[PDB]
């Protein structure tokens, strides 16, 4: 444990520990900073460049840094509502919104920051902001099925070799971790289609309900036949084993 | 929204059309819910002169604003239709866990109109509502129907179903929820059967939003303290159910015996709640969000079912003279399975016994010995009436029509063609006035005058007095109407006044609710029901009691030598109600209550 | 653990107030399906409540790879809802079905003892749910049964 | 079943030596909280020692999903602490409170008859705890009551 | 209650025919260990037969949780062998030792009076075991059995 | 270190500051524990000349190294303070299950210092200690206080409380644990009530560690075998409790009767232990790990309670001349409820009876007859003294102060203002020497010379011999001091000697312990207490007996015409003790016992 450092965010003094990001300091100090790519469960990447803040150092001018990753090791003053910060956020928001105009998250952010879609600067709007959230979620889960497959403006998150992924599991965490809702995970009856691959779902024998696929349960290595029961059915079946004695 | 869900499910059984419509929130303000709002919808839609078994009649499952919430004993709902037994408006309250599940699926009401060509049942899973063929379950009892429908729809769903008695159009059939909870009186189950509706199966996964959670929690803690401290709702009901009243009522000499011929039953000790708790009570069971556990789980004659409640015990006990607690429990189980009225069944059995005493009924025609106290007779006749086998064909018409068939309608202890419960009007004047003035028949929990007269819950009253009785009866009826509409245990009136209920309701629905507002709403509901009944043909001259309770004094017991003075209390009740000497609501009273449009519609 | 949740199914009356209290505390509304305790009502009035008992060797913790499941200082398995990606592996791994998934909030949900103030215990009318120190987990039931011999 | 622990609560004087002996044998120290037998001292001098009687149906076994609860060749329900996951469901399933949970070791604890050498029986001064063969489980109490008539 | 079993220790000679008859009726063999009546022989030729007398305040019923112990029409306490979960709790509850446990069939065993046909009374040479109807003397004998307690 | 927990819980009731400090291990080596260690702490931290009710006085709950273990009868603890009744140092031992629970929580000692502004009680759950308001339980007796405090703290906690008498500062009040065990003599309950401390509630789930389990188990097996084989510990105590001594002492002509006016009681048979066993003894009860189960569970006057032990029986009977065992038991129950001293209460009642025999106390003022053998008088005066109402205001001062007020201090049978407990010194010379030379007043357990002179347990001695009495008295006092400090039953001395106790202790605490070491420790403790008393103003001239014993011979009985020869044994006792002719310890002796620093502190 190192000595905590005292820093000032928008005129608010606070002692934060060593090796703590600016975003964490703002979160514990009640300050709100917009983020798109950062996920607290995934190894940070700093892609979207939307959580820009001004870092003012003793004798040094304010510079833009990403709050989601910039650590607090010295005495600095952070400004989140500066004109330069607002201009940078407007620029990044314009780019992201032109990339994904139908997104609710980006439209909400634009309404917050007064940004409108431009028809001249909308090249290939495909509802993907390349935040890499899905790739990192897949990597942390254990199956590294999906991954980026190009560089530049043509960058895309695809299954390997542009075919139904051979290492996908069907959990659907990549679709859950997606700001723009570009990934779709549709379930019809006992079928789950994600990344244009069909996964068979599991139905509990006394309920007909579904919460996971066969591939996911095989991946987790849970050989208990109760794992195929839905949580309510499994809970009821276990609770039936308790012979309550009314006398 | 807050308290209510705002959605009404309308199911047309004739055309297989299911539609969603918003709940009328102005009617919700004037008529809180459950009985009140269901009555308002029935008045708006159902013509009061319709035949109860006609497709034009409607069956409404209505929940209250607080139903499904953590509020004390807020798990209740009503079934509203036109009663086939009485011809009045029939508002049937059941609790259990069906009303909360209906509100968890996102509905405040279900309306059933028309008649399905084939036996069908309604399956509700949140917003997914569909009618399904019920030919396989048609004919099974409540337990088998519930098991099959749960096995084919959802294990966690709740089933409100009729038994064979409802399918055979027994005039005192019932709707059974949770296999033991019954919304049973003045038909209701017969109406459901006449529409070829076997059951309603609902599975709710949504929530009920409150306005202020913290204020509701504070009021709930206060109410829970008051309930737990109270002797009845704290120690009495959880330990002896509602059957605790057997010794209390009999000690006052107000327990009708041998078809209201006597008011004191010497076999009371064998059938009392204490004896049942000692001998056959397996456990106690609580309705949705109920601090008390008035439900009995008993095992009698090798079978296990929800134990007989006080009125059932009297109807198969003191009413028939049977002191066999196990036989009473078995008859209650048979009623639960077949979907019948233990009060009406027991009163009709007692009327048949008294007719056999006069020799009008042959023991070979009945198929069993109709002597007082025959424990076999109650079970045999209950099964026969449930399946309409031989003599059951006559017992399935109720005690009033059974007496009419033999030329002795005066032997039927019923007001407005609905048999009276276990409280002798000759010993309790307030109960006599309540039986006369109840808006659906001989019901006693429309206004429970027994509470202050015997239990002395609001104030210990003299059962012989007839002076303060009209005002107490009116207050109890209006308070009961409001409590029914809200969706609370009416047993909460033993521990809580309208202040606690309002303090719970106001942070739920989101508006300032006071006791005076609830009383006014209850009076409005009661007058709406009276307008419906008057249009339907129930003349004010039927606000009377059988001549046995008016001219024959009690022969023996602690209440020996007492008659009912209804002729002296009824005019005062009419004056206090704002109604004329002819019992019809006046224009000024309707203007005060806001019921002018209804009265103009009915042209009374 | 300093204190533990103790379930006595013999005392349960099946009112379901525990589910409503848990849902009111957690989701802000009366929604029994999102409660962390479920009461199951069987034949002959046998109702038993079931909730997470904070297994000292928890399969749910052993199966999670996002680091959203961890034991706190009070020996309670806690879900970090910000770290949950929705794989639902903890849902499969729990042998009793005490771990559910809140789809609207996109997080696994399990009992957390309300961080020391259980509402289900508070609003249970029969003490079928109780909050006792871990060093006396079964003393009360044992004393209740042993009192049957003292009345002799 | 060879021998059975037999309890005679009318003979108990409430000294609590059984708890101390059990805790000394199990934990190595005098710690009545972690004993497998607990004596409760009620009014009018009525003391009741309570311990696991090794139910033949054993509701505790029915709810153990890890297989840590199993009956031995001596008809004693035993806890395999290497397979116990700490779910504490056997404490909930036991209708008498004879199953507890060891918190510093994270295991379920119940009376195992000390593998045939009950230390609670040895240091019981009033013979309220006895270890008799199963084929004669009530013969000593019956003989004592009969001698009252001799 | 119609008929009761009356023990007269001053008449018993210690032949053990009661145990043999009860075991023959119940188990199908002469196995006095599994008999519901046990005769104890003390010095000076003092023989005491002991069996359940269906005491009015029966601890065994009040202690059993599975409900397998329930009184009947003849006031005889009977065991539902299908319900018993193997607890010896009724054995400990009985202050007289008249409740035993069948260790091979895994059920509590007690004198059910053979459903009104007492074999032990049938084959008692000295009539120290009788089946006289309930009266003042019969109830006094029952009190001498149970009401003495201590 | 094993055996000892090694922690002291210091509680300042003035500043509400609760601190935890290490135990002084050097003092634990010099002074074994309990009585000795607590007395050493008191000598260190309390000026001997302070007022007993001053906030500077301290109340100490101390446990021995073996308390709470499986060692034979190792469930004992001491309450150490400066007694208000005598002014000496008060070392009050009680057993039950409170001391073991305190060591299970993790504390060897509790020190209460200062006065609390409001009535408070201490609540201990292992390492969680907090002072809680005790205004709701203030004024209640031991039973009600224990019940309420268990309800609001923990069902399985142990409560050491005071009754109304301790709150009202009765000079012979006591500290009450388990509602029936009492640390009663010299007014430690008065000290507890002057600090506004209602009770101490402790709950503990920790364990006591032993250095060698197998050696301790073998020593325990040998000790248990010896205890079981002995007639007194094995049969006599389990059969007739401590009351077995009534016939044994009355047959020796050494049972004081009617304020020591006679040594033989004619109604002794009706109050003996055998009579109590045959009439009112419900059961017997044992202390923590006690194999002798000397405790009595009795029922008298319709109430259950812990039966009167031998000195209680004497004080309320032979001392007061009553033979009604029911009244004696009821008075003992009243003492147990209110927290009073049955020896001092009974002796004060007997002194009042003797004063009334002289026509000196107006029985109209007392409100009850004070004639010898008034079974109602003991009960009524016990209640009045417990509430300090009426004549009980006088009886709350003890017999010595009662006589001093009325001009007859010699009619009080008290040594150092503490009443002499139930062994007549005129028939037992060693008992007279013990009464004169005891460190806390008229005490018989500081050295129990009745054991050789009547029971012949160590070795049968002639009750009239005086030559060997001083040496036996010194040996008994040192051995008892060591046993008190260790935490065993002193009844264990009946079957075991210092060798067996040391053989049990050594494998527990982890160091080699011999009988000679224990005797030296006991002598050191006795000399320390003597130094405290001498510095507290107790002049050696207090080592005497009332002139009735020294001059008046026994009038009748087996020991007719005998007096106490204290003047022929006291100088020899002083010589053996290492003290001078003046009764003050010499420099050489205090050097041999390592008490030179204490004498330097006291400047004696
Ligand atoms: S698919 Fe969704 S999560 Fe993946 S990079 Fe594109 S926007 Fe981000
Ligand atoms: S659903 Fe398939 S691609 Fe998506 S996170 Fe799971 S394993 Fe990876
Ligand atoms: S609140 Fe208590 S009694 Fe009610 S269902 Fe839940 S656990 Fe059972
Ligand atoms: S969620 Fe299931 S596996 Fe995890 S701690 Fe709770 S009960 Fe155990
Ligand atoms: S659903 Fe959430 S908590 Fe459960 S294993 Fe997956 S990431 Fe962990
Ligand atoms: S302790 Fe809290 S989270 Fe757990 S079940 Fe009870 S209310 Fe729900
Ligand atoms: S050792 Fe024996 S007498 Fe002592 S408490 Fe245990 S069972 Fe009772
Ligand atoms: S732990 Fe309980 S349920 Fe299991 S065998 Fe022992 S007493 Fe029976
Ligand atoms: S606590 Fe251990 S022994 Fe008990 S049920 Fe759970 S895994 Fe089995
Ligand atoms: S037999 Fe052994 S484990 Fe069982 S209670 Fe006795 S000492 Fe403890
Ligand atoms: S046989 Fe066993 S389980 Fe059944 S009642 Fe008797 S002791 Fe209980
Ligand atoms: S078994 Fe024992 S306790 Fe039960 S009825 Fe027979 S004698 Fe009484
Ligand atoms: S009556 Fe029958 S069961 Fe009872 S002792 Fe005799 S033979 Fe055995
Ligand atoms: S058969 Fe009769 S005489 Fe023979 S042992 Fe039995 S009771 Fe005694
Ligand atoms: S959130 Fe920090 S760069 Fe994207
Ligand atoms: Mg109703
Ligand atoms: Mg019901
Ligand atoms: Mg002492
Ligand atoms: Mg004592
Ligand atoms: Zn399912």
């Amino acid at each position: 444990m190192r000595d905590p450092i005292d820093i000032v965010i928008d005129g608010v003094s606070l002692s934060v520990p060593m090796e703590t990001t600016v975003l964490e300091a703002a979160q514990m100090a009640g300050v709100e900073i917009p983020t798109l790519c950062h996920h607290p469960a995934l190894p940070p990447d700093g892609n979207c460049r939307l959580c820009m803040v001004e870092i003012l150092r003793p004798g040094r001018r304010g510079e833009l840094a990403i709050s989601c990753m910039y650590p607090i090791r010295a005495q600095i003053e952070v400004n989140t509502k500066s004109d330069e910060v607002i201009r940078a956020r407007k620029f990044v928001l314009k780019l992201l919104l032109n990339r994904a105009p139908k997104s609710a998250r980006l439209n909400a952010l634009a309404n917050e920051y007064g940004v409108s879609v431009e028809s001249r600067f909308s090249f290939d709007p495909d509802e993907c902001v390349r935040c890499d959230r899905c790739v990192r979620a897949c990597e942390t889960l254990g199956p590294s099925a999906i991954g980026p497959a190009w560089r530049g403006f043509n960058k895309r998150i695809v299954p390997p070799f542009m075919e139904p992924p051979r290492q996908c599991i069907g959990c659907g965490a990549c679709a859950d971790v997606c700001p723009t809702g570009y990934i779709e995970c549709v379930d019809e009856g006992d079928e789950r289609t994600i990344w244009d691959r069909k996964f068979t779902l599991i139905r509990c024998p006394i309920c007909g309900q579904t919460y996971t696929t066969e591939e996911a349960l095989k991946f987790t290595g849970i050989e208990d036949p109760d794992a195929r029961l839905c949580p309510t059915c499994r809970k009821r079946e276990y609770a039936s084993k308790f012979r309550i004695f009314v006398h | 929204m807050f308290g209510y869900m705002g959605k009404v499910l309308r199911v047309n059984l004739s055309t297989k059309n299911i539609t969603l419509e918003p709940l009328r929130m102005d009617w919700a303000k004037d008529f809180l819910g459950a009985r009140g709002l269901g009555s308002r919808y029935l008045v708006e839609e159902v013509d009061p002169n319709v035949d109860p078994f006609s497709p034009d009649n409607k069956l409404i499952f209505a929940t209250g604003p607080v139903t499904g919430t953590l509020a004390t004993s807020a798990g209740r709902f009503n079934v509203v239709t036109k009663g086939p037994l009485t011809g009045t408006i029939a508002a049937s309250n059941s609790g259990g866990y069906f009303g909360p599940e209906l509100k968890y699926a996102g509905y405040d009401m279900i309306i059933f109109e028309g008649k399905s060509a084939n036996p069908v049942y309604l399956w509700i899973y949140n917003d997914h509502v569909e009618l399904r063929d019920a030919s396989h379950v048609w004919g099974k009892d409540s337990y088998e129907t519930t098991d099959a429908l749960l096995s084919e729809t959802d294990p966690e769903a709740k089933v409100a179903c009729i038994g064979p008695a409802g399918e055979r159009l027994v005039l005192f059939a019932c709707v059974m929820n949770d296999k033991h909870r019954a919304a049973g009186r003045t038909g209701v189950g017969a109406v459901m059967g006449s529409k070829n509706l076997k059951a309603v199966v609902v599975r709710g996964t949504g929530g009920i939003k409150l306005a202020d959670k913290e204020a509701f929690l504070e009021a709930l803690r206060k109410a829970r303290k008051k309930i737990a401290e109270h002797p009845v709702t704290g120690g009495g009901l959880p330990a002896y159910g509602t059957n605790v009243l057997v010794n209390v009522i009999n000690a006052a000499g107000a327990l009708p015996t041998r078809n209201f011929k006597e008011a004191w039953f010497e076999g009371a000790d064998k059938i009392s709640g204490e004896t049942m708790a000692e001998t056959i009570l397996l456990k106690n069971k609580a309705c949705a969000s109920c601090a008390s556990a008035c439900g009995r789980v008993t095992k009698a004659m090798g079978e296990i079912g929800e134990g007989p409640e006080y009125e059932a015990v009297w109807a198969y006990g003191a009413q028939c003279g049977v002191d066999n607690l196990e036989a009473i429990c078995k008859a209650n189980f048979i009623c639960n399975k077949l979907g019948m009225d233990p009060i009406t069944m027991g009163s009709t059995i007692g009327c048949a016994m008294e007719l056999a005493e006069l020799g009008l009924i042959d023991e070979k025609k009945a198929g069993v010995s109709l002597h007082w106290g025959n424990a076999e007779a109650i079970v045999k006749l209950t099964e026969d009436t449930g399946y309409r086998r031989g003599f059951g064909e006559e017992l399935a018409l109720g005690s009033y029509r059974l007496g009419e068939k033999y030329g002795h309608p005066e032997l039927s202890m019923s007001a407005k063609k609905q048999e009276m419960p276990a409280y002798d009007p000759r010993a309790l004047q307030g109960m006599g006035l309540e039986y006369a003035t109840s808006n659906r028949g001989g019901c006693h929990v429309r206004g429970y005058l027994t509470s202050p007269e015997v239990l002395g819950i609001p104030e210990k009253l003299d059962p012989t007095d007839i002076a303060s009785k009209p005002q107490w009866t009116k207050t109890f009826q209006d308070l009961t109407a409001a409590v029914d509409s809200l969706g609370f245990c009416l047993f909460l009136t033993f521990a809580l006044d309208a202040g606690d209920l309002a303090a719970q309701v106001a942070p739920i629905i989101g508006r300032e609710v006071t006791a005076e507002e609830l009383l006014l709403a209850g009076e409005r509901i009661w007058n709406l029901e009276r307008l419906f009944n008057l249009k339907a043909g129930i003349s004010p001259k039927e606000d009377t009691l059988p001549p046995r309770l008016l001219n024959e004094p009690i022969p023996a017991g602690p209440s020996k030598g007492r008659v009912n003075k209804l002729h002296e209390m009824l005019p005062k009740y009419y004056e206090l109600r704002g109604w004329g000497k002819n019992g019809i609501p006046t224009k000024e009273r309707l203007e005060s209550l806001g019921l002018l449009d209804i009265a103009a519609k009915y042209s009374l | 653990m300093e204190k533990v949740l103790v379930i006595s199914p013999e005392k349960c009356v099946g009112c379901g107030s525990c589910e409503l209290a848990c849902s009111l505390e957690k989701e802000g509304e009366c929604r029994p399906s999102l409660a962390r305790v479920t009461v199951y009502r069987f034949e002959a009035g046998a109702n038993v409540p079931m909730t997470c008992q904070q297994c000292d060797d928890a399969p749910c913790i052993s199966v999670c790879k996002a680091g959203a499941l961890a034991r706190d200082e009070k020996n309670v398995v806690q879900v970090d809802s910000s770290k949950c990606i929705g794989c639902r592996m903890c849902v499969m791994a729990c042998p009793f079905g005490n771990m559910s998934y809140h789809w609207e909030q996109s997080t696994a949900i399990k009992c957390d003892q309300c961080n020391g103030s259980p509402y289900c215990v508070e609003f249970c009318p029969t003490k079928a749910l109780d909050y006792v120190p871990a060093d006396a987990i079964s003393l009360q039931k044992k004393k209740e049964f042993s009192a049957r011999f003292a009345k002799i």
